[PDB]
DNA sequence: GGTTGGTGTGGTTGG
């Protein structure tokens, strides 16, 4: 469904400026 | 939020703002999880040591907000609330087990750049993302510190594992609660405070890309304390309730 | 304008 995307960020191919801390902690 | 930051505009769209009428105050943080439905705390709503128990019309959500306290034209919606469903078992008494409560509104959300719903996790989401070191993020406009933001603050914080989330605290933790927050020694700080609670803590999937609210700003014990740990409702454990709530009203 | 109109000794609201 239409949820957890978000239209200025996923939906523009563009990152918040800390969700890569986030990311990188899975790895 | 304390040691956050300010949140981009847009960054967090699920993010809701229970407001009290009379006086006019921010009450606690919240989320949005459909157009008609709102997840809290259950203790933002009923809390009888602090002589707290609202009722829909004492009551209102703000979406769609970055400013604390501005009026956000045509960017914001208010809405009011029909009905609260308060978890039956939520344990006020003693620790707060099943802090949750969901809000129906009057009315339907237009969904925009600024209001989304965040999506709630399914098994398979969850047993992949609730795991202790992986980092999930806290929003709201609750304390800077122990005891304030001009614009919705946010903070990334690590879960922790369960043992340590026990032995760091007197009071009973139990399957529906998880705790976040970075050890004595990881440097780092930052935590959820006062004024907090309800608020979303989300994960984004590194699946399909999309934020979960894995569990809600529950309690604490000061806010950002060397070797405490912030403590969040866990929202998959209480996901037959909420579905059953949505699916039945 | 702005994360938004048309006008504020603002307003459901700062500058
Ligand atoms: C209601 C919320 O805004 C708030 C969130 C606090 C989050 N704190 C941290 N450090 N992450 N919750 C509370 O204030 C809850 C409501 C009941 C009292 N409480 C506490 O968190 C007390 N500090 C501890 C407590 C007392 C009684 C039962 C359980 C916990
Ligand atoms: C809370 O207040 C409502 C209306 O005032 C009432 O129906 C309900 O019984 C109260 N619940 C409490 C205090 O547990
Ligand atoms: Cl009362
Ligand atoms: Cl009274
Ligand atoms: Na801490
Ligand atoms: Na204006
Ligand atoms: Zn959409
Ligand atoms: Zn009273
Ligand atoms: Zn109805």
């Amino acid at each position: 469904a239409d949820c957890g995307l978000r239209p200025l960020f996923e939906k523009k191919s563009l990152e918040d400026k800390t969700e890569r801390e986030l990311l990188e902690s899975y790895i | 939020i304390v040691e956050g930051s300010d949140a981009e505009i847009g960054m967090s769209p699920w993010q809701v703002m229970l407001f009290r009428k009379s006086p006019q105050e921010l009450l606690c943080g919240a989320s949005l999880i459909s157009d008609r439905w709102v997840l809290t705390a259950a203790h933002c709503l009923l809390y009888p040591p602090w002589d707290k128990n609202f009722t829909e019309n004492d009551l209102l959500v703000r979406i769609g907000k970055h400013s604390r306290t501005r009026y956000e034209r045509n960017i914001e919606k208010i809405s009011m609330l029909e009905k609260i469903y308060i978890h039956p078992r939520y344990n006020w008494r003693e620790n707060l087990d099943r802090d949750i409560a969901l809000m129906k509104l009057k009315k339907p959300v237009a969904f925009s750049d600024y209001i989304h719903p965040v999506c709630l996790p399914d098994r398979e989401t969850a047993a992949s993302l609730l795991q202790a070191g992986y980092k999930g993020r806290v929003t709201g406009w609750g304390n800077l510190k122990e005891t304030q933001p001009s614009v919705l603050q946010v903070v990334n914080l690590p879960i922790v594992e369960r043992p340590v989330c026990k032995d760091s605290t007197r009071i009973r933790i139990t399957d529906n609660m998880f705790c976040a927050g970075y050890k004595p020694d990881e440097g780092k700080r930052g935590d959820a405070c006062e004024g907090d609670s309800g608020g979303p803590f989300v994960m984004k999937s590194p699946f399909n890309n999309r934020w979960y609210q894995m569990g809600i700003v529950s309690w604490g014990e000061g806010c950002d304390r060397d070797g405490k740990y912030g403590f969040y409702t866990h929202v998959f454990r209480l996901k037959k309730w909420i579905q059953k709530v949505i699916d039945q009203f």
